[PDB]
């Protein structure tokens, strides 16, 4: 036994819990994103690979891509907790080759938010990934201006 | 291209291919020397078409 | 399953070559 056993508090109280705890291997399968959109070509694994917490130690639960929320979406792309982004940038002496482990400590809570909804207020009864702003912004080939609060508290 | 257009604009571009298919046909020569023989014309008419083209 | 894009493509993954007759089918998370 190291999970209970479903038992009752008092005499007829009709009470049955138990207890899991969890964690994620971090993962290293290399899974390259071929985009020719941006100049800036980016891989990420799989999103790291969760597990449970027993006996003090990982045993895996599988890709925690399709488990865990939220991941960014470049162009769609599941980029969350537990990769690493291999990185080639670009600049006008020619490029570089760096790298950026993806870490839960470079998680980093941003929404983006529209101009006329708050910036830290977030929407969850607007869909997760969506939020179909009404409000008109008129541009002005001097002024263009594509006005968000990229919210960095 | 997935362009996956649900809650997210996903931009996939997964490229995929196609072999055309071609057919090689080889013939051979020999004689009573039992050395192969070089120089010698052999012309394959495609005579699936009702004439000899 | 891999992660082209955000589309967990189960099929089709990248350079994937067909034959005559053959059927894709577009299998996708």
């Amino acid at each position: 036994n190291v999970l209970p056993t479903l038992t009752e508090l008092a005499a007829g109280n009709g009470t049955f819990t138990g207890s899991l705890q969890f964690t994620i291997v971090p993962n290293n399968t290399v899974v390259q994103i071929p985009s020719s959109l941006t100049k800036t070509s980016f891989a990420v694994y799989t999103n790291g690979s969760l597990a449970i917490v027993l006996n003090g130690k990982a045993y895996s639960l599988g890709p925690a891509g399709l488990f865990l929320l939220p991941f960014v979406t470049y162009t769609g792309s599941a980029i969350g907790a537990n990769a690493t982004a291999i990185i080639t940038v670009s600049d006008g002496v020619g490029t570089s080759t760096t790298q950026v482990p993806i870490t839960a400590e470079n998680f980093t809570p941003i929404r983006l938010a529209p101009f006329q909804v708050p910036a830290q207020v977030p929407l969850p009864n607007a869909p997760k990934l969506k939020y179909e702003y009404n409000g008109s912004i008129v541009i002005t080939p001097q002024q263009q201006v594509l006005k968000i609060y990229v919210t960095s508290i | 291209s997935l362009s996956v257009q649900g809650t997210t604009s996903e931009s996939a571009s997964v490229n995929v291919q196609y072999v055309p298919l071609t057919s090689t046909i080889t013939a051979t020569v020999v004689n009573q020397e039992g050395s192969p023989l070089a120089g010698a014309t052999v012309q394959l008419y495609n005579t699936t078409s009702g004439s000899n083209t | 399953a891999v992660t082209i894009n955000g589309i967990t493509f189960y099929s089709p993954v990248p350079n994937q070559t067909y034959k005559y007759g053959q059927q894709l089918v577009l299998s996708i998370q």
